[PDB]
Parts: C-alpha cells; sequence; structure tokens
C-alpha cells in the first residue's frame, strides 16, 4: 500500500535500468570532459570520480528517491556537456585543497572537540 | 649618485604617465554601478581626470568592483582579472563588495572580493557617493605616485 | 497509478546535507521552558527542534 | 484614459510628398540633432572642480559614524544594545559591565563597516543621541582591516566631528 | 602555551593553528606556496618585505582578516630582523637568489643573511627555525652557490642548534626555474647539453610537496634539531628529463652536446644582463651535475609526505608552454620517460 | 475607527464570496475550500490532481478569463506531511480581478507542470524546482535557474542552514576558485523576539 | 506616519518625556511590531511593470 | 563682444596676485576664478565664493600648501577641510563658521587630521575587551 | 586618565593592554594603537555636585529634547549624593 505515485519507474528494476543507461553517459562523456576542459586529471581519475559519486548512493531503497537522483545526474550532466560548469565547478569534486580529516578517535581527541 | 638620480626621475615618469591614464574596465554588478555611473555623468566627470572606461580587459587598468559578487559570478570576475595585463588595480567599491554588506551571513555571497582578488582601495558605503567613488580613485591616483619600481631594481 | 513502495521514508541523499552533519548531529525535540522573568505562557505552545552545540572560539582579530 | 502614440496618417498632398523627398534626399531631421548637439556644445558644463568644489549634501545625510558624549565630557552611551538588536546588517557588537564608579557603560563597541548598510536606523533608535552617523563620506582605506571600527576609533570620530555633527543635529531635531 | 596561542576552530580559514611564523623570502617561488599553506589553517603570518608592496600583492588573499602583516625589512640590518621576528614563534627561511647582484652576491644571501636571521631569532626566544640550503651543498662543490649553501648552513646550526634544516632537490612548478628553463630553450633552436647529458642524474622535487613538508616538519615535535632531504621518487638521466620535458610541450627535440668550456663562455655572456639573467655559470654548473643520494637523512616519508611523481603534474606546467595545436591533449598521451633508479 | 484604520469594501467581499461559491459548484472534483480574506483576497484550495483542470477553467471560462499568471511559488512548512504548499497567483483583466489557487506535495510526489496553461509558469517552476526540489512533471526544460552551478542542496527549504555549508575563496596553489566547508569570523547572533504573552485573540487556538 | 504608537514609533520628545512612549519605543526597536497571521499578495505598477510582493 | 570677454581674462590673470600666481593657481587647482574671499581656515585653506556662478561652483576652496606635517602643493584630498568649514562646503548651510562659530567643548579636537590610511598613524583594529577565562597558577613550590 | 604598561602601551579607558607575552602586539609593530584620550569618567568625576532644595530632582541631560530620557532623583539620603542613571549628573540637598 503506502499509496505513493511514482515520477517515471514503477519498481526498482526500471529504476535500475535508468541508472545503468545515466552511467554509460557519463562514461562516454568523461573523456570529452577531460580534454575540453583541460583537466590535469587522466580519464580514469575522472572514471573512477564517477564510480564513486555513482556508489555513494548505492544504499537507496525507494525508486523516487532512485528517480530524483538521475533526474539529478543528468541535469549535473547536460551541464556539463554545455560548458556551463567551469574548471572550477569540476574540479569541485576532488577536493583538493581540503586538508584529510582524520577518523581514528585519538587524532579526534587531539586536535579539538569535534566527534 | 647619478643613477639613483637617473632612475628615481624615471621612476616618477612612469608613475605620473600610469596614474593619469587610468582605464577602468566596463564592469558593474549592482547597486554600486548607478553610483559609478553618475561618477561618469557630467557633474563629476571622471574623465577630466583621464578616468576612460573601456570594455576590453586587454585594454584596461583597473576593476572596480561595484556590487555583491556571489558564488556562481566569482569565478568570472577572478577570469576577468587574470586577464588584465599588468601593472593593474583593483578598486572594492560598496559594502557587498568590500565584505558581504546586506548580504553577508547568504549560502550564495562571497564575504568580500578580496576573497577572490588581492584589493588595493576600499571605498565604503552602501552605496558610496559618486564624489566618494572620486575621493578612492584619486587616493588610489596618490598611491601608485607613492610606488617605486625603478629604485627597488637599481638597489637590488 | 500507484506503485506500493514498502520502505521507511528517507530523503537524505536528496537534501544535499554533507554526510558529517547527518550521522553525527543529535537533535533535541522538546517544548520550551518557561523564561521564569515572565509569567507570559505564548512561548511554551509549540514543539521545537534543535541542534546539538558546537565549538565557538574568538577571532584572533577583533575578539 | 488613454493616447495613442504611433496612430498618425501621413499627408497624401504633393507638397507633402515633395517635403518628404526633400527630407530623405536632403537629410533634414540629421541636420537637426547636428544642431541639438551643436547648442549643447556651446552651453556651460555643469561639471564642478572636484576635490575644491564639493557637491551640496543636507543635514540628514548619513555617513562616518560616531559616538557621542555630554557638555560634561562624559559619554553618551549608557550599553542599552537598541542599535544593536535593530542593525538590519548584525554591523554592531557590544559588550558591557558596570563601571569603576557603577556607571553603565559599554567595554565593547565594534562597527563592521564593510557590513554596514548604512541605513541610519542605528541612531534612530538611539535615545539619548549617542551613535550618529556623521557628515563625512571621504573615508576610504587601503586595507579591509582599517574598516573594522572599535570604540577607541568611534569616541575618535566623535571628538573629531563633534562641532558639525551638533550642529548638523540642531537643523533636523524638530523634524524628528 | 599562552592561551591566546592554543589551537581552535576546524583547521580552516576562521581558525586558530597556534603558529606564529615570520617567512623570509615569502614573495618568491616557494614563499607563496608556504604562505598560502599556513594561511589555509588559519595562522599569524608575517612577510617581511624588501621589494615594491606591488609585488606582494598576490599573497593579499591567502589569509584572513589581520592574519598576514606585511614589514619592510633589509637584509643587512639586524635591528629590522629583529622587529620582523619579535614575537613569533616560527621562522621560516626561504632568502635565496640563484645569482649574484652588485649588492648581493652568494656568501651574503646564503652566509651572511642566514647568519643574522638565526642568530637574531635565537635572541628574541623564537622556538623553531627553519632554514632551506640544497641537496648538493658541499663545501668543495664547482658551484660557489652550493659552497656558500653549505657554509651557511653550518652558520645556521651554530647559531641557532635547535634549527630544523631542509635540502630539496630542484623543485618543479609552474613558476619554477626548473622545468621553464629547459621548455624555454626551444626559442634558440636546439638544446645544447654537456655530454648530451648522459653522464647526469636528476632528481626532482614538486613544489606542493616540499611546502607540506616545511608545514609538517613544523608541525612535528621530534623534527627540531634534525636534517632532512627532500628528493622526488623517480631519478633521471638529464637527456630522457630534458626528452620528456619537450613532448609534454610538444615541442621538437633537437639536442647537441656543447663542451663545458663553450657553456661555461655562454653562461658569462649572459652573466652580464642587469635584468634577471637567462642563465649563468653557476647554472650551467648546477645543472650538468648529478644529484646526491643522502640515505642517511629523513625524507619526505618520514613527514608522512608521499612524494609526487613528474609524471602526473609536468602537465600543469608545460601546457603553457604548448602552441595551439597541442593545447589541448591529455595527459596520459605522453608515455612516461625511462628512470635510472638504482 | 476612522482616520487611523484600514476601510471595508464589503461589495467587493460579496462578490468575491458568490464567485468562489460558482468555481467550487463547477469543479467539486479538485475544490477542497474556499477562502475570502478579510482584505477581499480569493484563495481556493485544490487537490494537486487538478491543477491543470482548474487552472484551464480558469483562463479559459467566459466568467473568469484570468489570462495572466501574476506569480508562482512555494511555502515549506516542515510542520506538514505535505511539506510544500504551491501557490498561484492570477489576474483577470476583462474583470480586474485578482484569484489564488493554492495546494500541495511531498519532497518525491511530482506537480504537473503547468507550461501549457501559462507560459510564465516556466521559469517559475524551474525556481521552485530550485530553491525547494519540488519536481514538475512534463516540463520542457527543468534545471537550475538561480542556484550556482553545481550546488547541493535547496536553499528556501526551513531546515536548510542560512549561510549554507560552503564558501568559496581563490587558491593559488590550484590557481582557481575552490569551494570549502563554511567558516565564520563572526557568527550570526540568533535572537529571540517573541514576546511571551498573547498578541491576537482572535487567532487563539484551543488548548488540544 | 500612522497615529498609533504601536505600530510607528513615536517622536523623540514624547520618547523622552512619556513612559508609554519609552515603552513602545523600546519594543518596536527591539522586538518590532507583531502582524496578524495571513497572506496577501500586494501588487504595484513600478516603472518596470507590476512589482508584486507575496 | 569678445574684447569684454578678453578683458575679464586679463583682470582674471591680474587679480590672482600677478602672474606667477595665476600660474600657480592654474596648475594647483586647474581653475583660474576669482571669488570673494570668505575666509581663512587655521590650517592655511582658503574659502572662497561666487554666488554668480551656477549651483555647486558657487563655492570652493584652495587648500593650504602644508599641513600637519606633509607637503601638500600637488597631493590634496577633501579630508583636509575641517568639520566647520566641511559644513560650509558641502552647502549644509549658507552661513560661515566666521559668523556662526561652532559651540565649544573642551573634547573636540584642537587639531584636525587628514585620512591617515596607507600611513604608519593608520587605525589598527583590536579587541578592547579583556580576559575571560583565568587559568590556574601552580604553585612554585615542589610538591614533595 | 592615560597610562602606559610595563610594555609602554597605553592602556584604553576599558583598561585593555597586550599582555608581555602576547603576539598579537605585532599587529601594532611599524604602526599605532588607536588609544581614544579623553577619559570619560575622570571628566564625569571632574563634574561639581549641584545643590538643589528639593528632596527630588528632575535630570534631563541638558538641551531639552537633545538630551536623555527625563528620570527623577531622590535625594533623602545624607550620607550619598544622587546620581542621574544616564548622564551620571550629582545632586544633594543643602546639608549641614
Ligand atoms: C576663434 C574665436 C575664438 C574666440 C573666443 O573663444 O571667444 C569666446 C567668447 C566667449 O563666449 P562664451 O563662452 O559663450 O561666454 C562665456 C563667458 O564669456 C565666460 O567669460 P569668463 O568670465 O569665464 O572669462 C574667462 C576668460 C579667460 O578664461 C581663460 O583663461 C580660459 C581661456 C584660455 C584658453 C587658451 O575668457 C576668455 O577671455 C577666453 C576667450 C577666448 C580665448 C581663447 O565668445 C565670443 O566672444 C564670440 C566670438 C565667436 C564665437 C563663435
Ligand atoms: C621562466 O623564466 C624565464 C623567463 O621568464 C619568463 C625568460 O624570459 C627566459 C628567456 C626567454 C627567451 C624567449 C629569450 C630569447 C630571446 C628571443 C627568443 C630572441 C632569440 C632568437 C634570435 C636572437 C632572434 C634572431 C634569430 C638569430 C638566429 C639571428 C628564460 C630562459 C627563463 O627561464
Ligand atoms: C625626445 C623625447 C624622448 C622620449 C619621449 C617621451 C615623452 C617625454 C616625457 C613627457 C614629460 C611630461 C611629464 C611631466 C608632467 C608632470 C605634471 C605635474 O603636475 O606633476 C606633478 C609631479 O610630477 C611628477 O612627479 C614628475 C613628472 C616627470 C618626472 C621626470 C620626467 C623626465 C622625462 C625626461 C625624458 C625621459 C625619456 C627617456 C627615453 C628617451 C604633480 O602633479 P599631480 O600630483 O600628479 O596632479 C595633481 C592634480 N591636482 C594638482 C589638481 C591636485
Ligand atoms: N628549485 C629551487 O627553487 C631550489 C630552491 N633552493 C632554495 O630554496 C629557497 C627558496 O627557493 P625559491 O623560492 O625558488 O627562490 P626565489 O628566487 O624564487 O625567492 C627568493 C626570496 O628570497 C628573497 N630574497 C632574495 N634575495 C634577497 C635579499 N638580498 N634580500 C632580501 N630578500 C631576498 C626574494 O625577495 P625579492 O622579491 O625582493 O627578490 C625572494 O622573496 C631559497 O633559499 C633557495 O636557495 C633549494 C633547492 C631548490
Ligand atoms: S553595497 Fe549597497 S548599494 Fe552597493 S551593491 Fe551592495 S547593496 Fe547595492
Ligand atoms: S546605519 Fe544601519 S546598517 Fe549601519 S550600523 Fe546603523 S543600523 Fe546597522
Ligand atoms: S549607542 Fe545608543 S542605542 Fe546603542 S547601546 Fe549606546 S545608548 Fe543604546
Ligand atoms: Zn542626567
Amino acid at each position: 500500500g503506502t499509496s505513493v505515485k511514482p515520477i517515471f519507474s514503477r519498481d526498482m528494476n526500471e529504476a535500475k535500468r535508468r541508472v545503468r543507461e545515466l552511467y554509460r553517459a557519463w562514461y562516454r562523456e568523461v573523456p570529452n570532459t577531460v580534454h575540453l576542459f583541460q583537466l590535469d586529471i587522466s580519464v580514469k581519475q575522472g572514471r573512477d570520480k564517477v564510480r564513486e559519486m555513482f556508489m555513494k548512493n548505492a544504499h537507496v531503497t525507494d525508486p523516487r528517491v532512485v528517480d530524483l537522483l538521475v533526474i539529478k545526474g543528468k541535469m549535473e550532466l547536460e551541464e556539463t556537456i554545455n560548458v556551463w560548469k567551469q574548471r572550477t565547478h569540476i574540479m569541485r569534486f576532488f577536493h583538493e585543497t581540503e586538508a584529510p580529516r582524520p577518523t581514528d578517535f585519538l587524532s579526534k581527541f587531539y586536535v579539538g572537540h569535534d566527534p | 649618485s647619478r643613477g639613483e638620480y637617473v632612475v628615481a626621475k624615471l621612476d616618477d615618469l612612469v608613475n605620473w604617465a600610469r596614474r593619469s591614464s587610468l582605464w577602468p574596465m566596463t564592469f558593474g554588478l549592482a547597486c554600486c554601478a548607478v553610483e559609478m555611473m553618475h561618477m561618469a555623468a557630467p557633474r563629476y566627470d571622471m574623465d577630466r581626470f583621464g578616468v576612460v572606461f573601456r570594455a576590453s580587459p586587454r585594454q584596461s587598468d583597473v576593476m572596480i568592483v561595484a556590487g555583491t559578487l556571489t558564488n556562481k559570478m566569482a569565478p568570472a570576475l577572478r577570469k576577468v582579472y587574470d586577464q588584465m595585463p599588468e601593472p593593474r588595480y583593483v578598486v572594492s567599491m560598496g559594502s557587498c563588495a568590500n565584505g558581504g554588506g546586506y548580504y553577508h551571513y547568504s549560502y550564495s555571497v562571497v564575504r568580500g572580493c578580496d576573497r577572490i582578488v588581492p584589493v588595493d582601495i576600499y571605498v565604503p558605503g552602501c552605496p558610496p557617493t559618486a564624489e566618494a567613488l572620486l575621493y578612492g580613485i584619486l587616493q588610489l591616483q596618490r598611491k601608485i605616485k607613492r610606488e617605486k619600481r625603478l629604485r627597488i631594481w637599481y638597489r637590488r | 497509478q500507484l506503485i506500493a513502495v514498502d520502505e521507511k521514508l528517507d530523503i537524505t541523499t536528496l537534501t544535499g546535507v554533507p554526510e558529517e552533519h547527518i550521522k553525527t548531529r543529535k537533535v533535541r525535540i522538546f517544548v520550551p521552558a518557561r523564561n521564569n522573568m515572565q509569567s507570559g505562557v505564548n512561548n511554551t505552545k509549540k514543539w521545537k527542534m534543535e541542534f546539538d552545540t558546537r565549538e565557538r572560539w574568538e577571532n584572533p582579530l577583533m575578539g | 484614459t488613454y493616447k495613442f502614440v504611433n496612430m498618425r496618417e501621413p499627408s497624401m498632398d504633393m507638397k507633402s510628398v515633395t517635403d518628404r523627398a526633400a527630407q530623405t534626399l536632403l537629410w533634414t531631421e540629421l541636420v537637426r540633432g547636428l544642431g541639438m548637439t551643436l547648442s549643447y556644445l556651446f552651453r556651460e558644463p555643469a561639471t564642478i572642480n572636484y576635490p575644491f568644489e564639493k557637491g551640496p549634501l543636507s543635514p540628514r545625510f548619513r555617513g562616518e559614524h560616531a559616538l557621542r558624549r555630554y557638555p560634561s565630557g562624559e559619554e553618551r552611551c549608557i550599553a542599552c544594545k537598541l542599535c544593536e538588536a535593530v542593525c538590519p546588517a548584525q554591523a554592531i557588537t557590544i559588550e558591557a559591565e558596570p563601571r569603576a564608579d557603577g556607571s553603565r557603560r559599554t567595554t565593547r563597541y565594534d562597527i563592521d563597516m564593510t557590513k554596514c548598510i548604512y541605513c541610519g536606523f542605528c541612531q534612530e533608535a538611539c535615545p539619548v543621541d549617542a551613535i550618529v552617523e556623521g557628515p563625512n563620506f571621504e573615508f576610504s582605506t587601503e586595507t579591509h582591516e582599517e574598516l573594522l571600527y572599535n570604540k577607541e576609533k568611534l569616541l575618535n570620530n566623535g571628538d573629531k566631528w563633534e562641532a558639525e555633527i551638533a550642529a548638523n543635529i540642531q537643523a533636523d531635531y524638530l523634524y524628528r | 602555551l599562552h592561551h591566546a596561542l592554543i589551537p581552535h576552530g576546524k583547521g580552516g580559514r576562521s581558525s586558530v593553528s597556534g603558529i606564529v611564523a615570520t617567512v623570509f623570502g615569502a614573495t618568491g617561488f616557494l614563499g607563496r606556496y608556504v604562505v598560502n599553506h599556513l594561511g589555509r589553517m588559519g595562522s599569524q603570518v608575517i612577510v617581511p618585505y624588501r621589494c615594491e608592496p606591488y609585488d606582494t600583492m598576490h599573497l593579499r588573499p591567502m589569509g584572513d582578516l589581520g592574519q598576514i602583516i606585511f614589514m619592510e625589512w633589509n637584509g643587512k640590518d639586524k635591528d629590522s630582523i629583529r622587529k620582523v621576528v619579535e614575537h613569533s614563534n616560527v621562522v621560516i627561511n626561504l632568502v635565496g637568489r640563484e645569482w649574484e647582484t652588485k649588492n648581493f652576491d652568494f656568501e651574503d644571501v646564503f652566509v651572511k643573511i642566514p647568519h643574522a636571521i638565526a642568530q637574531v631569532s635565537k635572541e628574541a626566544g623564537v622556538e623553531k627555525l627553519i632554514h632551506i640550503s640544497h641537496l648538493n651543498a658541499d663545501i668543495k662543490s664547482p658551484s660557489r652557490y652550493l659552497r656558500s649553501k653549505a657554509v651557511g648552513e653550518k652558520e645556521v646550526r651554530a647559531a641557532f642548534p635547535e634549527a630544523t634544516i631542509i635540502k630539496p632537490s630542484d623543485i618543479f612548478g609552474r613558476e619554477d626555474r626548473f622545468l621553464n628553463y629547459f621548455a624555454s630553450m626551444r626559442w634558440f633552436g636546439g638544446v645544447p647539453l654537456i655530454s648530451l647529458g648522459k653522464e647526469t642524474v636528476k632528481q626532482p622535487v614538486y613544489i606542493v610537496d616540499v611546502s607540506k613538508g616545511i608545514i609538517n616538519a613544523i608541525k612535528d615535535p621530534d623534527a627540531k634539531g634534525k636534517t632532512f632531504a627532500f628528493v622526488g621518487p623517480n631519478r633521471y638521466l638529464l637527456f630522457d628529463l630534458v626528452q620528456y620535458i619537450f613532448a609534454v610541450a610538444y615541442r621538437p627535440f633537437l639536442p647537441y652536446p656543447l663542451p663545458h668550456f663553450a657553456y661555461r663562455w655562454v653562461g658569462r655572456l649572459f652573466e652580464v644582463s642587469p635584468f634577471e639573467p637567462w642563465t649563468t655559470r653557476d647554472k650551467v654548473e648546477r645543472v650538468h651535475m648529478s644529484d646526491m643520494t643522502l640515505p642517511h637523512l629523513p625524507g619526505l616519508e618520514d613527514l608522512g609526505i608521499q612524494a609526487t611523481p613528474l609524471e602526473l603534474k609536468a602537465i600543469e606546467v608545460l601546457r603553457r608552454h604548448r602552441t595551439y595545436r597541442w593545447l589541448t591533449s591529455e595527459m596520459e598521451d605522453v608515455k612516461p620517460a625511462k628512470t635510472v633508479n638504482i | 475607527t476612522r482616520p487611523t484604520i484600514r476601510p471595508r469594501n464589503d461589495v467587493v467581499h460579496k462578490q468575491l464570496s458568490a464567485f468562489g461559491q460558482y468555481v467550487a459548484e463547477i469543479l467539486p472534483k479538485y475544490v477542497q475550500q474556499v477562502q475570502v480574506s478579510c482584505f477581499n483576497e480569493l484563495e481556493i484550495f485544490i487537490h494537486p490532481d487538478g491543477v491543470i483542470p482548474v487552472l484551464t477553467f480558469l483562463r479559459d471560462h467566459t466568467n473568469a478569463q484570468f489570462k495572466s499568471l501574476a506569480d508562482l511559488t512555494a511555502v515549506d512548512v516542515p510542520t506538514r506531511q505535505n511539506r510544500f504548499e504551491i501557490v498561484y497567483n492570477l489576474l483577470s483583466l476583462r474583470f480586474n480581478s485578482r484569484i489564488r489557487v493554492k495546494t500541495y506535495t511531498d519532497e518525491l510526489t511530482p506537480i504537473e507542470s503547468s507550461v501549457t496553461v501559462y507560459k510564465a509558469a516556466n521559469w517559475y517552476e524551474r525556481e521552485i524546482w530550485d530553491m525547494f526540489g519540488v519536481f514538475f512533471a512534463n516540463h520542457p526544460d527543468l534545471r537550475r535557474i538561480l542556484t550556482d552551478y553545481g550546488f547541493e542542496g535547496h536553499p528556501f527549504r526551513k531546515d536548510f542552514p542560512l549561510s549554507g555549508y560552503v564558501e568559496l575563496r581563490y587558491d593559488d596553489e590550484v590557481k582557481r576558485v575552490v569551494a570549502e566547508p563554511v567558516e565564520l569570523a563572526q557568527e550570526f547572533r540568533k535572537f529571540d523576539l517573541n514576546s511571551p504573552w498573547e498578541a491576537f485573540p482572535a487567532y487563539r487556538q484551543p488548548p488540544e | 506616519k500612522v497615529d498609533d504608537a504601536k505600530v510607528s514609533p513615536p517622536k523623540r520628545a514624547e520618547m523622552k518625556t512619556s513612559m508609554e512612549s519609552l515603552i513602545h519605543h523600546f519594543k518596536l526597536y527591539t522586538e518590532g511590531y507583531q502582524v496578524p497571521p495571513g497572506a496577501t499578495y500586494t501588487a504595484i505598477e513600478a516603472p518596470k511593470g507590476e512589482f508584486g510582493v507575496y | 563682444e569678445l574684447v569684454q570677454v578678453l578683458r575679464r581674462g586679463l583682470q582674471q590673470v591680474s587679480g590672482h596676485g600677478g602672474l606667477r600666481g595665476y600660474l600657480r593657481v592654474l596648475f594647483r587647482a586647474n581653475d583660474v576664478r576669482v571669488g570673494t574671499l570668505v575666509g581663512e581656515d587655521k590650517y592655511g585653506n582658503k574659502y572662497y565664493e561666487d554666488n554668480k556662478q551656477f549651483f555647486g561652483r558657487h563655492r570652493w576652496v584652495i587648500y593650504t600648501t602644508e599641513m600637519n606635517g606633509r607637503d601638500t602643493f600637488w597631493d590634496v584630498d577633501g579630508s583636509m577641510v575641517p568639520p566647520e568649514w566641511h559644513r560650509w562646503l558641502h552647502c549644509m548651510t549658507d552661513d560661515p563658521p566666521t559668523t556662526k562659530p561652532p559651540t565649544a567643548r573642551k573634547y573636540i579636537w584642537t587639531n584636525h587630521k587628514f585620512n591617515v590610511s596607507g600611513t604608519p598613524q593608520q587605525y589598527v583594529p583590536y579587541s578592547t575587551t579583556r580576559k575571560k577565562i583565568q587559568e590556574w597558577v601552580p604553585p612554585s613550590t615542589p610538591y614533595k | 586618565g592615560v597610562r602606559t604598561s610595563p610594555t609602554g602601551e597605553k592602556v584604553t579607558h576599558t583598561g585593555q593592554a597586550y599582555d608581555d607575552g602576547d603576539y598579537r602586539r605585532v599587529r601594532f609593530s611599524d604602526r599605532q594603537k588607536e588609544v581614544n584620550e579623553n577619559f570619560a569618567i575622570d571628566l564625569i568625576a571632574e563634574q561639581p555636585v549641584s545643590e538643589v532644595g528639593s528632596r527630588v530632582i528632575s535630570c534631563d541631560g541638558g538641551g531639552g529634547a537633545l538630551g536623555h530620557p527625563r528620570v527623577y532623583i531622590n535625594l533623602d539620603k545624607e550620607t550619598k549624593t544622587g546620581t542621574c542613571g544616564y548622564c551620571g549628573l550629582q545632586f544633594r540637598q543643602p546639608h549641614h
């Protein structure tokens, strides 16, 4: 029951199909993105970043949430293909100027009060 | 010494030439651009000081940041600043450009253009009057008058 | 058309909140206490959600 | 009640046709515009000789902020924090404590001039005419930090500009 | 720790790191990176400068409000050094010139100035001093640059026994002289190399690696009196290195051997330029001299730094040296050069 | 009561009430509530499914002729199960009148795009997507309009922090503008201004 | 301004002589006046077209 | 006629103190007009008016050549006007300070200062409050 | 009422001066500290006590509408003087 209205997908199978289509599109786009933006990364790095961004949302079990995530990914892809993004926007995915925040207990206890 | 006198005189000549011909980029963001226009208007007539707007960044000497700088717009401001040939100067006009201003605590506003580019003169006001902007421009001229590049090169 | 989703609601992936501010945050749901300096009770009518207090320090300039 | 701006029909008589042909071939209206510019060339320009001449201002003008004193030399501010509460940009920071003689005075009074929108709400809110926006507007700096005013700087501004601030207030306090 | 110098915040721009650092030679190639890394975490940075203040403007956005303080200084004045190191718990020295002027020779910038800095900082109570010398610093090297580096290193150790000494080797970066120096020879048509560069081995290191190593050495409590050697992960023959450099820039590589005396004569001819010389005799000697091997000194990995290979960062320097035809070529299209390791 | 109090207009009130009854009678399938405010403004609360029918009627019926879309926006009320409240403001030049149409949605339920009814809706709908995250079905070109490229989240939501999560600055090492976690030299100072005494008895709620 | 001190601030002479005026000035410049609940769409003929506030 | 305009120019150069004073005013203010001396300032600035000019050009100041410490022959700015003459010069009032002197207080600055930015007298912000948390001071004697 | 700290730094009327070990003094080097000269506490202490023949007096700071809100001060205590909480002026009845 739960009386919900779909966006594009009725069950998860169609959601995974749309996810695979979007992943194909991003995988194909990565080399052109590296060429056009004159990025100093490799195509392997870009595809690894795409895979990591996709794997970030692997735990989702709601087809509507997956549908909205695919819509957002298509927005990002159309934004990259048309060069509406700049090199700064693409490079924001890599966090090159952020110092690595430690995750173990002792370093956190040393640096400050935040958990 | 003769060499020190010569470099001082050449330094003065170059400083006079640069301060007497300051070409701001035709570039405005928000409310402050209206007061910039009124500075260009006949009442104040910045052109009489040798200050002429030019659209192309390559033919400009000064960037007057006149208005709010947002996150979406900051890369464009940085880019047109980088395409200015040197020597180049930046004037931060208004509260929004100086420190964020009314929109300091906003998710989309850069808290001062000096996070993006180096700034030579800060002109307070929301907006500064056209007279205040003229005062800032003449202060920038005085600062250019103070600089000594040839003397520093000679004493190296 | 209805699809009969069986799962609990979860919108974390869509909200855009960094994960550090999703997992390590503790919220308090409470009706705020009446301010003891006044007798009015109009501020004790609604429920409030507020986050756990984090570090505040002194700015080296201007304090 | 409305009027039409472009609903007129040209006259089709031979004289009007010949006049329009003369306008087309001899450029009469272009010479009219040239005459307008030539007329402007012989007028006196509206430019003033800044900085030797200044633009007119008003006693209500809002410029650099200042903290004032009573004629005895005691400060007017009592640290009520009304200006801090009304400030739309949260540009005022205040800390207070009892003075050594028990007076209610500030220990910190900061105005961030790069946050301030120069709206004058603080001086409307002040019940003792302690904080004012003065007449000065030529206070551009070379660094961002020089525009972060503390209590000493504002007190200094008040001592420096009081002669003009009091005269400006005297000419406008009956409108307030 | 003097409560005002207790770390606070999340280590960002508005945070307090507890470091008050005076960075001599901050207006140079390495200085801008060092100051950027210091201002990233919320440090108080004091910048002594003798150049025109315009030449310092690029350092302004590197800190929060009030976190970067510019002061005029003179290398021959000890009162000025005292003035600029009075309130600092860290003093970093990066002063150096690849050529000699009429007012400052190698011994002034590499012996006298470092010794005065170390002595004044020891008098003032500065807790930490970082000094930068060269990997190839030797008392009897053919280059007076490295001889002066060795003498000044001994002087700094004498005047500040608890100083950390860092010995990098041929730093490369966007504003470096190393990669740009080899890429600029295309204007002469051919690349002159002594012995065709087959007798020279180089171990260049990334600029960000050196800056991170300096920052970590500041934050390392046991790195007090240690001496570090900052080197890259790979060693190359000079011929192979220059060939790779020209391959990344997509320029025709036409190397020819030039005898040592002829190259020295060319360096002397270029030395008479009143401006920054294109090359010098000392630069010629340093270019065709193999990088030393010092396995007994702690390296970048002992400071937690994993060295960045030149194959990952060469494009960011050499894409500017390409023509429009090859401007969009990707980084993995160049086939990394051969490394003579062990 | 005379000088400082806003005057009333009962004729406009009666006309708006009669027209609200008219609209409710014509479209019982979607109309849930009709209200006329004390300052003579007419509002119709409808079901989401009737977004396209209702509006079409209000634009095409000879007696409505609301041919102008003045504004379309959203309101966030986190306490409701349906978080978002979609508001259409319409103007009729023929009868010199204004009407408000309200409906509701939540984060995962899309709303029908009304660009086919009003071409003005296009950007408005995009804005609602950008500020609130409400998806509009069958929108010709739906994407961000106001926020920065790559911006995560929807700022106009009530739970979104005022200063956001990231800030921008130029970095000279990577030689570009970078985004980092937000740090404020002076934290925004939250004020608790609500008086503990009731101001308006006419809006008092039952004590539950 | 409207002669209603619970919305519009009193004059400074009244604020410095009357107790009610001082209380109303304090509360108006600290908390501000409360507005009864409700929603409005107000439009004017601004020089660039219809300008509205919801 | 044109001859009267030339005679006006000749009397303008004559009334500026001769030829060298004429050139001094021309190269110092880019203006050679003659006006009634409204007054003189204690720092050397002179204030003139001429009500026949249009509003804006009817009041002006010839700045001093020697301010507090700096040479202001060429380097002048509007910040050098003292507050009373500042009120008169910007037309906030019609009366000069000579005829309507400002009210005297013992805390008003007796020496006007100009804009001191970019100068060793520039304002440097700092916190004016005292320390909030006091740390415990360990005893100076051995514990055993 | 200015006075210098052992470091030679002026002490403001709030009493603030950087400690000996405080690095923040470096902001001051090659420049100056603002330090407003007039101390309001001393200036108000130099004012003479006013004598009035009434138990209750009124103060408004002078200037009428240009002063502070008008307050009433009781003068029944003979061991002290009535002090305005706004202006700082002191009042007393003719005693002894
Ligand atoms: C044969 C020629 C070969 C070279 C060709 C180049 C052209 C020759 C150079 C032209 C010289 C003209 C420049 C002199 C103008 C100075 C004007 C004066 O007013 O400036 C003063 C100060 O002047 C400068 O300090 C010095 C200027 C010149 C210094 C040395 C000149 C040496 C030139 C010799 C030729 C060298 C060429 C070498 C190549 C062959 C202060 O003015 P300023 O404060 O701003 O304005 C304030 C405005 N107010 C007054 C209204 C408030
Ligand atoms: N590949 C490399 O870069 C090699 C660097 N070396 C050492 O690393 C240090 C920094 O390197 P790098 O940044 O590339 O060198 P740079 O030439 O780029 O910068 C030198 C700095 O020292 C200052 N300076 C130089 N001479 C004087 C002087 N006589 N008086 C005052 N200041 C002076 C310069 O200031 P100003 O602008 O006024 O000239 C400048 O700020 C140097 O000590 C160098 O010897 C170590 C191995 C690698
Ligand atoms: S500072 Fe004020 S006037 Fe200038 S752009 Fe910002 S809001 Fe507009
Ligand atoms: S003028 Fe307005 S913005 Fe500025 S401090 Fe006063 S209240 Fe705040
Ligand atoms: S300046 Fe005025 S409003 Fe602000 S705290 Fe002082 S007395 Fe109150
Ligand atoms: Zn009083």
